[PDB]
């Protein structure tokens, strides 16, 4: 389905298989969470992500 | 493997 989809224009469309208990998130990997802790606002925080 | 995009021409048209 992937492969067939990556052809398809106007859309970013994926398919995947849920996870082997779906009550909580997939364990592979990291979640970083980048904080505000200074009042700079949502235009310095999304140019601190970039 | 090379992108494909769907483009439209432009013309003036009178309205």
């Amino acid at each position: 389905a992937t492969r067939a989809f990556s052809q398809i224009k106007d859309a970013m469309v994926f398919a995947f298989n849920l996870p082997a208990i779906v009550e909580l998130g997939t364990a592979t990997g990291f979640d970083f969470e980048l904080i505000d802790q200074a009042g700079l606002g949502h235009e310095k925080l999304t140019q601190a992500r970039n | 493997q090379m992108p494909a995009v769907g483009v439209v021409t432009v013309k003036t048209e009178p309205l």
